[PDB]
């Protein structure tokens, strides 16, 4: 039974790797792209660009393993461990030629070490909407001069005591509707039903705690992020942030650019942190245009 | 810059008399953090007069309320100042602000241009 | 009913201040001394302290407003507003001479405001584990590379759309005893009985949200202090800190010494953020000899 | 804050002037003469333990809360594996700064 409605044209499919079985949403023809969504979402934030991309692309969106409809990991929730799911899952589909990336949110984390380890595999990179886990994270404040800051999630996912699990469960749609139009800019485009399809999705228990153990991975992550970004990325990449409240705003150009020899950057103004929702013409138009060249 | 602020209103009042101040956003207003008034006087230092979050809360600096009134327009992007019961004190040039705040927890801040208030 | 335990040779007591019923417990004799309590606690945290100093002052440990068994305020819950309420009802027992203040925890940020306005009231000051508000707690981590920083609740409770109540309500004693056991270095000193009365007393609606008032706001508190900060504190004053997980450290005296001329501290090391609990023996002697000097 | 390592198949030690239940994270640390300080095992307050790769194996972290006490477990040992190991006591203040304590250090030789 599918969360969500898949596109015309597209199949929900799913793919044994490494053990674990993944949820994808597959369409079109030609060169591979894929797409990875983030945290309180599932593939379904991408229904709207897919259709798009499909007119020049096979296009793959799947779930992050426990989100969604992909089983958990079977090793672990550190950046490398799912790394390994994602670049295995694609290279299934893209065996002979390499592949494009597009990711939001924690699929920037979930990504950047199989980027750097099989530079050859990947032809283009779009990062929007999230830091590449290393010290930066480390400075990010508690509480601002503005109020509540949108990144105290951080400590609330990763404490032990099962603190996030516990305070959530039975309150998941209250929760993540203030999760997500706290970091919006454009607050209208998430409808009640939209927020039940995501909120009933990530309320399985299992999906409620695979979403932090992201969050309770992201130290061993950037542990991992400190030794492979001596390798510097090759590869042609662009950036995207939103440049209303909530958005990334310059922060995300400027630590790509301490990762990428060749990016390119777009700050969209009046976006916050959802660009597919909130944003989707320009976002898509700029992302349609840099995977065309 | 991501936003623009187009500020207009002001000039010379008789004490007791009013006035409305009021900046546009090149962006919607619930795309901006906070929006507030604030105001310098010749020699001192720029204060805050009072602020409306996004949300639709607003904040008066101690001894305002009284004589300012801030309110809004979503549909026109457009912020108000309402001047009420104005006095000599209250000469000053008023600036408009958009505060962002950003994902990682940065703030930035637009201006709009100063316009100066005279109460005479 | 009472909701904690009085020491025997003490009165609890209740005093109207400005159309708001305080709670207090009062004993001793001779000069008056104010104990005030943070959050997740009560007048009740100064339980072993307050038989000792009551053989030399006249000792008084209010619940401030909202909690224990105090009235709401009517005014409001930054510094300013609350110090009003604290500084009336210390002046009614100490109207003539002077007093001494010792606070603790959000404590401070409700006395600060009432030093700085009535220096001459104030005999000898003794803040322990806590910033006093200003734009320093806007540079504390939302994340560390040892997992959950102490300060993300600071944006929690400051939330909007009543979320810490939400979240929090009817799960008081989980979350109380996380809250306290994190940020203590000692933890074994908060029995299960200790922490179930805390957590009654919290539990009870109108001080679950007021608890959250105080940090909403915390942004206001900051914007008075500037102004107010203006004014150094001209009194002996003395800091203390724990050294261990969970305290202060350095912190505490350093931004003292911004507010404070005449001013001397004490890192205590094996201790957390819960001083008059988890270290009273060297806690206490700190105290008593700095306020009988 | 002082901690005082002993030791150096093996089992090295270390105390703490202090509770370890007031240091955020005790952790093992060792260094070649030549080389980059790496780390080897740590454990947190409440007990999780995190092991770098190709240490798990060969090591085991633990405590003793009534000695002040971590230790470290070393097994089938090689010459890959001889550095001055360090232990360190990291502690959470509630500002977010850390502050680190280090032993003096004890030299393993294989």
């Amino acid at each position: 039974a599918e969360e969500f409605p898949v596109p015309n044209g597209f199949e929900s499919a799913y793919r044994e790797v490494d053990g674990v079985k993944l949820h994808y949403v597959k369409g079109g023809q030609g060169p591979l792209v894929m797409l990875v969504h983030g945290f309180g979402q599932t593939w379904y934030e991408w229904h709207q660009l897919m259709p798009e991309l499909a007119k020049r692309f096979t296009v793959i969106a799947p779930d992050l393993p426990g989100l969604g409809q992909s089983e958990p990991p079977k090793t672990g929730y550190s950046g490398e461990q799912v790394a390994v799911y994602l670049h295995k899952l694609a290279r299934q589909f893209s065996p002979d030629r390499p592949f494009d990336l597009v990711a939001h949110d924690i699929g920037i984390w979930n990504t950047y070490p199989m980027v750097v380890k099989n530079q050859a595999d990947i032809a283009r990179l779009v990062y929007m909407e999230a830091p590449i886990p290393d010290a930066r994270i480390y400075r990010f404040p508690a509480f601002t001069a503005q109020g509540e800051s949108l990144v105290w999630h951080f400590s609330f996912f990763a404490a032990d005591d099962r603190l996030a699990e516990t305070l959530i469960a039975g309150k998941e749609r209250f929760f993540l509707e203030h999760f997500i139009k706290s970091h919006a800019s454009n607050t209208e485009v998430f409808s009640e039903r939209l927020l039940d399809l995501y909120a009933r999705s990530y309320a399985k228990p299992h999906s409620l705690n695979a979403s932090f153990e992201y969050y309770r991975a992201l130290n061993e992550s950037v542990r991992q992020n400190a030794e492979l970004a001596k390798t510097r990325l090759q590869m042609p990449t662009m950036t995207l942030a939103g440049g209303g409240h909530g958005g990334m705003g310059t922060f995300q150009l400027e630590q790509m650019k301490a990762y990428a020899e060749d990016v390119e950057g777009h700050v969209l103004p009046g976006c916050g942190h959802w660009l597919p929702e909130e944003c989707a013409a320009p976002m898509n138009r700029l992302v349609i245009d840099f995977l065309s060249r | 810059a991501e936003v623009q602020l187009v500020e207009s209103g002001g000039g010379l009042v008789q004490p007791g008399g009013s006035l409305r101040l009021s900046c546009t956003t090149s962006t919607s207003l619930f795309s901006i953090t906070t929006m507030g008034w604030y105001r310098q006087a010749p020699g001192k230092q720029r204060e805050l007069v009072a602020s409306i979050k996004r949300g639709g809360g607003t904040n008066y600096a101690d001894s305002m309320k009284g004589r300012f009134t801030i309110s809004r327009d979503n549909a026109r992007n457009t912020v108000f100042l309402e001047m009420n019961n104005l006095t000599t004190e209250d000469t000053a040039v008023y600036y408009c602000n958009a505060a962002i705040l950003a994902y990682t927890g940065e703030v930035t801040n637009y201006w709009g241009q100063g316009t100066q208030v005279t109460v005479s």
